[PDB]
């Protein structure tokens, strides 16, 4: 109950706050079926102070 | 019990980037006041200087000044009374008109970035002939058109 | 019946100023 | 007095074989906002309990 | 066309916005705010939905009948661009005011269940906190409150969420793209024109609604036949 | 029942005169206070009002040309003349109460306009004026 | 009424609080005022007269007293005394009602050849003054000033229907404002500024009056007068003219909104300033030829003070009015 996520800033690693894409999984079809995919799909994005 | 003398409407504020100065009681307003940086570089100040002094003395904005840096904004005809100066950066003044009726006046104006921050806040001298204000304004980026930028992986 | 660690600030904020290096 | 008795249980049984009826041959199957047929797939389940 | 746009605005200006707002869109203390910086997008969005004028100050001003066509309110939308700009209008390829076209980025007749399906993440994310699953309103602090997504067309959805109108944030562009607006558009019109499939929806409000329906007129209509099968005596 | 049915020949009488002189009126005459035509809102209402004290009038008078001579309604009647039954009274009824609180729920559904609060008070107020008008008729219980 | 009051502080009571009236017609007005209050106050002394005697002299200790016994005279009809006394008021309301035409009759007439016509219209919650027509006597050049702005008039015309087709009231839109007037030389309240509508003395005037949204009215206490604004001022068949012989004196009159209209009801004041006739030639010459310049620079430019003295504007704050001062001032 001590830590979140952002305990690992404390470890030297540096966080991003990420803002939420909602990207969904998309599908893929052809000749040898139909598959969900996330390869190139990011839930989360780096933020700029002008947005 | 909220229709009081303390309402939550009554209280509210322009829903704007920029911040204001001037009362009911002061004779020149500015509205609006933000430090525009573009994304791509230009920068300049969005404001508007109103004149509504009752002695029916002109104000004639002499200078503008951004944490000391100097601003260029191009040549304006003094501000009568319920007349209105607006200022923008030229990119964003192409995007309105000047109207014919009524007293507005538009002015192009820049800046040159001395670095700053987006999010940040600098103190920004109006000077007029009469006096100055000084206000503290937010760096912000300008508007988008509406609808049609979307966002990439990139 | 208080939180013994949730003071407000002595110090007043200052209204201090950022900026960003650059190239140019 | 039988006459009220016998209406009732023969409504009964038109109540079930319209039951029947439906849970077999009312089309049943998801229909999004732009489909053909959404109001047959929404008065499905209604259906199924009116009856 | 823009000047007798401008001078149609001013004249309607004059006559049922400048007391609040004062004679060069300043504002007056504690009447209303400074106009200078809305842009076309706030005049439309608050004329053509009926919430402005004002005319007693509140917790919160609501929606009613507009008082302006929707050509005045582009008139006065023009006059008040004039000073000092903003966030404008979302019109389509050929020049149209965007309407049904907003229905999702990928619109194209109907609505696409892809785009519901992420617009409904979007909403869920930054907006049902206040509109509640499905938009069905909600209560805010002391007599505020975020009203019902139904009678907001699309255009008026795009602009609340750029305008940020009374307690609501602002969703700029760069914030929610215009791509993730349009799929939160798409899910409104979605949730909002579907019938549910198990029958009357009670309003959709969530439990409170089953729990009254049931433990009133539910167990009601089970007293009433325990009455009709037992003895009064 | 006699002076009281010819008494709403007055009324009548005076609500029709000035109907018509109202109405002539508003339609003919013009002063620089008032721009000339028939106002219709005075027209109906007054020629309306007429027409309420003419039905009462009417009936009235239609039910006293048949009603024996009452005691109450003669000069030197005794006291032991109207001794008898004088007719059925309500002793007491829930069901006035009930009835205001399904107009009062009807109402309020009506501000608000929720339309579940309408249904729901249209049926209990059926309901309430129904039991109302069945109190002093329920069954004995037959168990 | 054409006879005088008695005058002298019989005649300040008799009027009862009224302005003497700065127009003929709010003369006659006043006259009739402190005469039907000679009438009312003998008929309230005489009755209340009555009521006194009543405790003082047919009490029923000062009649066990005097030996009366316990009951009076059981007296109930006396129909000659009883028709008498119906009959004198009718004959009393008939003369009230004669005297009461003829003033109507004068104050309400259409007919006073008016040399300056006023364009008012009234919003919520201020006015806004425009003047429709100016006779050549003391027009700008001396030919007969038409006022009407052809242009933006000509946009509250079109504005008549939608063209997205929403035209639900006998055919036109439903925020038509065609009814109202727009003209070139205009003065427009604000929450800072009171309206003065500057006129000329001894000048028959016609005031034509409409609303934007709401009814309100255009009650000055010095013409004795007022009548309600509305909007559509035809399809209620409201007369929106009405027209002054003259006003006798110069100065400056508050003028206030006589009909709740809403919140702000309360302020939305407007001054009638009356000035000289040739100094209201220079005046409107001077606004004619430079139509930028405001009302306060022409109001000094005929030698007149800037603002409004008879009222001034409200302080918007909601609060900082609490101890008493609720007024701003201005230059
Ligand atoms: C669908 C929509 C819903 C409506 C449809 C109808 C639903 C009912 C049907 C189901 C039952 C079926 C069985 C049946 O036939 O039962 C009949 C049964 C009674 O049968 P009964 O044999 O004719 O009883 C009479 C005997 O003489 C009684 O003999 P007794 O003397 O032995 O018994 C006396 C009995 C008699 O009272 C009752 O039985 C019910 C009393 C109802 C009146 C309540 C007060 C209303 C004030 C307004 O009272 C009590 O026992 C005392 C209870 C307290 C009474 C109320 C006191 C006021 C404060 C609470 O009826 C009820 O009990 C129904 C009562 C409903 C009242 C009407 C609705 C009022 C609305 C609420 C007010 C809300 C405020 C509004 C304003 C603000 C809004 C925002
Ligand atoms: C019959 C009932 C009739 C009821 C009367 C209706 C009118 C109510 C009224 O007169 O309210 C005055 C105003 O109160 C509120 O502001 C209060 C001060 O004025 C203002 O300077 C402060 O700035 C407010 O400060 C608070 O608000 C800030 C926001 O700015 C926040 O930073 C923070 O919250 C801060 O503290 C302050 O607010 P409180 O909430 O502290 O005090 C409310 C309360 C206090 O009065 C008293 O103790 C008087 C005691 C006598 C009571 C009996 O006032 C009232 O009810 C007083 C009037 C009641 C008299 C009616 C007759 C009695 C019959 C009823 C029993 C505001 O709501 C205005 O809208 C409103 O006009
Ligand atoms: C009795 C059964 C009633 C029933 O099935 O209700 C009708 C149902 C309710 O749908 P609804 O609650 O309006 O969902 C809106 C959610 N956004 O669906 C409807 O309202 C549509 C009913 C159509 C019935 C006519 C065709 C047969
Ligand atoms: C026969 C059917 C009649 C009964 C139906 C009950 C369900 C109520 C309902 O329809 O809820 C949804 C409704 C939305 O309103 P609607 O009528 O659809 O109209 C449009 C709004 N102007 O919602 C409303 O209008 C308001 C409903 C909210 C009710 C109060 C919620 C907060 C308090 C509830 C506490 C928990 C319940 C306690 C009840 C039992 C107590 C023993
Ligand atoms: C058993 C329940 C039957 C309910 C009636 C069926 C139905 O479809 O009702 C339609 C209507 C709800 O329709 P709607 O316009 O969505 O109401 C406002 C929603 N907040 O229903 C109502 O508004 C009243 C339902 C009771
Ligand atoms: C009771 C007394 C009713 C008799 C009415 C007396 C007047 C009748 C003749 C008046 C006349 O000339 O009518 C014209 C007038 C409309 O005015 P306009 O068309 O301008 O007049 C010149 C056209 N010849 O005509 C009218 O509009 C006359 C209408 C008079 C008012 C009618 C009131 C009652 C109507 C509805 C009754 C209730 C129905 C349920
Ligand atoms: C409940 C009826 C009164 C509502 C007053 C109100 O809507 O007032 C609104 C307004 C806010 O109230 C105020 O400012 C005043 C705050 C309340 C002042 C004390 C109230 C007296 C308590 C009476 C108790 C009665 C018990 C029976
Ligand atoms: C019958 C139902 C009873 C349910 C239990 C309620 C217990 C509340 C105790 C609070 C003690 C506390 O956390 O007290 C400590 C807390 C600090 O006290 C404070 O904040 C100071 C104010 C405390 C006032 C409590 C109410 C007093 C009257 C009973
Ligand atoms: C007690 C009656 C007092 C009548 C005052 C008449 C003054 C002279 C007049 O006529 O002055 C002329 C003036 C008109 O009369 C008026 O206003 C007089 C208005 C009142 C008329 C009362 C008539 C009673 C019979
Ligand atoms: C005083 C009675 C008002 C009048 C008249 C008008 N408006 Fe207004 N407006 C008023 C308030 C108190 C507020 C604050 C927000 C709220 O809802 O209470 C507003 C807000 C607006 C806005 C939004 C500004 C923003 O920050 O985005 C707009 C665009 C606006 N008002 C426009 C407007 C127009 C065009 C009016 C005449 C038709 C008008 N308002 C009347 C109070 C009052
Ligand atoms: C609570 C902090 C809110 C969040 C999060 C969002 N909105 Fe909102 N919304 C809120 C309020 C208090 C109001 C009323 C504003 C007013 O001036 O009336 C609104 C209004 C809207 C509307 C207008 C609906 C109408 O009646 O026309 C829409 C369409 C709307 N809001 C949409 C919306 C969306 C899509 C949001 C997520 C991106 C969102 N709001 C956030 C309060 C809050
Ligand atoms: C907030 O400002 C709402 C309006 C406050 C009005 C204050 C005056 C209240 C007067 C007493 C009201 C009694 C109501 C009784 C309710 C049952
Ligand atoms: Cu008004
Ligand atoms: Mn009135």
């Amino acid at each position: 109950l001590w830590t979140s996520g952002w305990t690992l800033v404390e470890n030297d690693v540096k966080v991003y706050l990420g803002r939420d894409t909602a990207a969904i999984a998309e599908s893929h079809t052809d000749a040898t079926g139909e598959h969900w995919s996330t390869t190139g799909v990011s839930r989360l994005v780096r933020m700029r102070p002008e947005d | 019990c909220s229709a009081g003398q303390i309402t939550q409407t009554s209280s509210q504020v322009a829903a704007v980037d920029g911040n204001q100065a001037g009362s009911a009681n002061d004779p020149v307003l500015v509205r609006d006041v933000t430090v525009h940086l573009t994304t791509d570089g230009e920068a300049g100040v969005k404001f508007t200087a109103i004149n509504q002094d009752t002695s029916h003395t002109s104000h004639t904005l002499e200078s503008v000044t951004v944490d000391g840096e100097e601003v260029e904004l191009d040549d304006a005809e003094p501000i009568e009374r319920n007349c209105s100066l607006v200022a923008d950066i030229q990119s964003e003044l192409d995007l309105i008109e000047e109207p014919e009726v009524g007293c507005i006046q538009h002015v192009a104006t820049s800046l040159e970035n001395p670095g700053f921050a987006y999010g940040g806040v600098v103190p920004v001298e109006f000077v007029f002939d009469t006096g100055a204000i000084t206000i503290d304004a937010t760096v912000s980026a300008p508007v988008l058109e509406s609808g049609v930028e979307n966002r990439e992986v990139g | 019946c208080s939180p013994p660690h949730q003071q407000d600030s002595p110090v007043q904020r200052t209204n201090e100023i950022l900026t960003t290096s650059q190239n140019p | 007095a039988a006459r009220a008795v016998t209406f009732w249980l023969v409504l009964g049984i038109i109540g079930g074989l319209g039951f029947l009826a439906t849970y077999i041959f009312w089309p049943w199957e998801y229909k999004a906002h732009g489909d053909e047929g959404l109001l047959a797939y929404t008065l499905y389940t209604p259906m199924l309990g009116i009856t | 066309d823009d000047q007798a746009l401008i001078s149609e605005g001013k004249d309607l200006y004059d006559v049922a916005c400048i007391t609040c707002h004062g004679v060069n869109l300043q504002g007056v203390e504690d009447r209303g705010p400074s106009l200078v910086g809305v842009g076309e997008g706030a005049v439309y969005f608050q004329v053509h939905s009926g919430r402005m004028p004002i005319l007693r100050n509140e917790a919160q001003a609501e929606r009613k009948a507009p008082r302006y066509t929707e050509a005045q309110t582009l008139a006065i939308a023009a006059y008040v661009a004039a000073n000092g700009g903003g966030p404008g209008l979302v019109y389509n390829e050929d020049g149209t005011l965007a309407m049904e076209e907003l229905r999702g980025e990928n619109y194209d007749g109907q609505i696409t269940s892809a785009d519901v399906a992420r617009g409904g993440d979007l909403f869920r994310l930054n907006c049902a906190s206040c509109h509640n699953f499905t938009g069905r309103g909600g209560a805010l602090s002391s007599g505020k409150y975020a009203p019902n997504l139904d009678a907001a067309n699309e255009q008026e959805i795009y602009q609340a969420m750029l305008t940020g109108p009374q307690n609501m944030p602002k969703f700029s562009d760069r914030q929610l793209s215009a791509d993730e607006k349009k799929d939160i558009i798409a899910f409104i019109k979605s949730t909002k024109e579907t019938p549910s499939p198990g029958g009357y929806s009670l309003g959709s409000l969530g439990p409170v609604a089953e729990g009254l329906f049931m433990w009133v007129f539910g167990i009601l209509v089970l007293v009433a036949a325990a009455m009709w099968i037992g003895s009064r005596s | 029942m006699k002076s009281s049915a010819k008494l709403m020949y007055g009324p009548t009488v005076f609500m029709a005169a000035m109907a018509v002189i109202y109405i002539f009126a508003t339609m003919h005459v013009s002063d620089g206070g008032s721009v000339k035509g028939v106002e219709w809102v005075g027209s109906v209402a007054l020629v309306l009002s007429a027409g309420l004290t003419l039905m009462l009038g009417v009936y009235l008078h239609f039910t006293e040309v048949r009603v024996d001579v009452l005691p109450e309604d003669w000069e030197e009647a005794e006291v032991a003349d109207k001794a008898g039954t004088l007719g059925f009274f309500s002793p007491s009824s829930i069901w006035p109460a009930a009835m205001s609180g399904a107009v009062g729920f009807l109402a309020f559904g009506v501000v608000y306009f929720h339309y579940w609060m309408i249904a729901v008070g249209l049926m209990l107020l059926i309901f309430t004026i129904t039991k109302l008008n069945l109190q002093y008729g329920v069954p004995k219980e037959k168990h | 009424c054409e006879v005088a009051p008695p005058g002298g502080v019989l005649g300040d009571f008799l009027r009862m609080g009224w302005p003497d009236g700065i127009t003929p017609e709010a003369v006659a007005m006043g006259n009739f005022w402190s005469w039907v209050w000679v009438a009312a106050w003998i008929i309230g002394i005489i009755m209340w007269g009555l009521f006194l005697t009543a405790i003082f002299a047919w009490g029923a200790k000062r009649a066990e007293k005097r030996g009366e016994g316990e009951f009076p005279k059981q007296l109930q009809y006396n129909v000659p005394l009883e028709l008498v006394l119906t009959i004198v008021p009718i004959i009393i309301v008939m003369v009230l009602f004669f005297f009461t035409v003829q003033t109507q009759d004068k104050v309400t007439a259409l007919d006073k050849n008016p040399e300056v016509t006023v364009d008012v219209t009234a919003y919520q919650w201020n006015w806004k003054f425009g003047y429709s027509e100016i006779d050549g006597s003391l027009a700008p050049g001396g030919q007969d000033y038409q006022g009407s702005d052809p242009e933006r008039q000509a946009a509250a015309e079109a504005s008549k229907k939608d063209p997205s087709g929403d035209n639900p009231i006998h055919g036109n839109s439903k925020s038509d404002v065609s009814y109202l007037e727009f003209n070139r030389i205009e003065t427009l309240g604000t929450t800072d500024e009171i309206p003065v509508m500057v006129l000329p003395v001894n000048t028959p005037i016609e005031f034509n009056l409409a609303s934007a949204d709401v009814a309100h009215s255009f009650w000055v206490p010095e013409f004795l007068f007022k009548r309600d604004a509305y909007a559509h001022p035809e399809a209620n068949k409201s007369q929106r003219v009405f027209q002054i012989e003259e006003i006798t004196e110069e100065g400056a009159f508050v003028g206030r909104c006589a009909e709740m209209c809403g919140t702000y009801h309360a302020m939305m004041n407007f001054e009638l300033r009356v000035v000289d006739r040739d100094s209201f030639a220079e005046y409107i010459s001077f606004r004619d030829s430079n139509p930028d310049a405001t009302n306060a620079q022409a109001l000094e430019h005929i030698g007149q003070a800037p603002y409004a003295t008879s009222t001034s504007p409200f302080v918007s704050d909601r609060t900082a009015t609490r101890d008493g001062e609720n007024t701003q001032s201005n230059a």
